[PDB]
């Protein structure tokens, strides 16, 4: 039906995936502009 | 009225189909490149794929609740044929 | 920038599955419907 | 800040909107289309 | 380290923005033309109008937490200077 | 079909709101950054 | 004279006792046949 490993897989992955600071301000700022 | 009750569950059904439709076109086009997959962030997508799963989950339990009805439609014109039609 | 080529490949397995799971359910109910107009 | 009150008003209109069985069918139809 | 607060708090606020951004999008589209409101019911508008209030009292409360943090980072950058500078 | 011409009205003029509460906490938070360069 | 707790007795059992749809059904069948 629904393979509850994969889907603790996929969370645990993204969770190790890490944060450029410069992309993350980058993303927030675009974000900002694109709307305000 | 059953017909206010049905538009009811109908109208539901038809919320988390939308609901699910739109998540799931929204999460291909971030995955569907790494030009697209730039503007997000990995914390994005593990917060869609929750969003996404919730609605999975009660999409998954609208359909279940559809079939319990249509079987109660079968048993009940069964029911009816062999009362009026044997 | 992005994420694992591989990280990639499970959610669309995930995404499928989800897919499958839901298609199953149409499946049986759509058998019910056909069911009816057989009984 | 945020007016409470036109929120409210605003749910209230769209519960009162009502639905074309016909219509809703429809979108269904084309909406399982869409995925499954 | 507080690289790892701030990366943290910082990473929430971005999904809260991601998030609302895209909500909007697609509510905006929805109503763009009565031809793509007609894909769409009166009842998902209300769960959308849901989904977005939902993120902008979330967001609003990350942007007035970043307030709050900047309010402190001048408060003790104002400290350090009268022990040193004065 | 579609909703009132005017119940868009007034979801355009909510999200708006939604806007300008945004936008004030952001404007907010610029001045406390700009009197941090000028302190 | 006449006992009342017999009585709601009675109905209460009657009640309590079960319909066989399946029975059920064919008493029906059986009667508008033996009628119409």
């Amino acid at each position: 039906y629904i393979d509850a490993d994969l889907l603790r897989e996929i969370k645990q992955h993204l969770k190790q995936q890490q944060e450029g600071l410069s992309h993350l301000i980058s993303i927030i700022k675009d974000d900002l502009e694109d709307i305000k | 009225a059953p017909a206010d009750y049905f538009r009811v569950l109908v109208q539901q059904f038809e919320v988390q189909l939308q609901q699910y439709r739109q998540q799931i076109e929204e999460l291909e086009n971030h995955l569907a490149t790494q030009a697209n997959n730039s503007h997000i962030t990995p914390q994005d997508l593990s917060m869609a794929m929750q969003k996404i799963y919730q609605t999975f989950v009660a999409l998954a339990a609208q359909l279940q609740s559809i079939h319990e009805n249509v079987k109660v439609l079968k048993e009940q014109y069964l029911s009816y044929r062999k009362m009026f039609l044997g």
